[PDB]
């Protein structure tokens, strides 16, 4: 399923991605604490680093 | 393939 959004530096929604492009981008370090993601579900952008405070464990992973 | 708009 594709339900994957970022925001780039220049303000740019990126996305539909799915989970395991998400995941792949942030093991090759990619995606830092404050890059701006959400689900397409979700109530607004937040930062990587308070999503994953939010979901308890980086939300790509396997729960 | 990088992420599109991170890396220019």
């Amino acid at each position: 399923a594709r339900k994957w959004f970022y925001k780039d530096p220049q303000g740019e929604i990126q996305g539909p991605f799915t989970t395991q492009e998400m995941a792949e981008w942030f093991q090759a370090g990619y995606f830092s604490m404050s890059l701006l993601v959400k689900r397409g579900c979700d109530e607004g952008f937040q930062p990587l680093g308070e999503v994953i405070k939010m979901w308890g464990r980086v939300p790509f992973a396997p729960g | 393939r990088p992420p599109p708009g991170l890396t220019n």
